[PDB]
């Protein structure tokens, strides 16, 4: 503030608190898998080529 | 202010000020001593543009 002159009405000493918040937006993906290598991922058969 | 030409500028640069609120939207006479005068140099050249 500022100190003020003769007849003026002067300033008062004062705070300001202030608060700020999170806003969230959250991402996705879907992605998919067929069932061939679901069932050829971890399994063997015969131990062919 | 019909004094010496000394006297009339430093009574111009003194005194000569119209003092409006810009508060209202229309032009009233403002409250005293409150915010900054207005000063007119067509209140010493005593003309209007």
């Amino acid at each position: 503030r500022v100190a003020s002159g003769a007849g003026l009405p002067t300033s008062r000493q004062t705070t300001i608190m202030v608060t700020k918040y999170s806003e969230k937006s959250p991402i996705t993906i879907p992605f998919e898998l067929s069932a061939a290598c679901l069932t050829y991922l971890r399994e063997t058969f015969e131990g062919t080529i | 202010a019909n004094k010496t030409l000394f006297k009339t500028i430093d009574e111009y640069l003194l005194r000569a000020k119209d003092c409006i609120r810009g508060d209202t939207d229309t032009q009233y006479v403002c409250v005293e001593g409150t915010e900054q005068l207005i000063e007119n140099p067509c209140r010493l050249t005593q003309e209007a543009l």
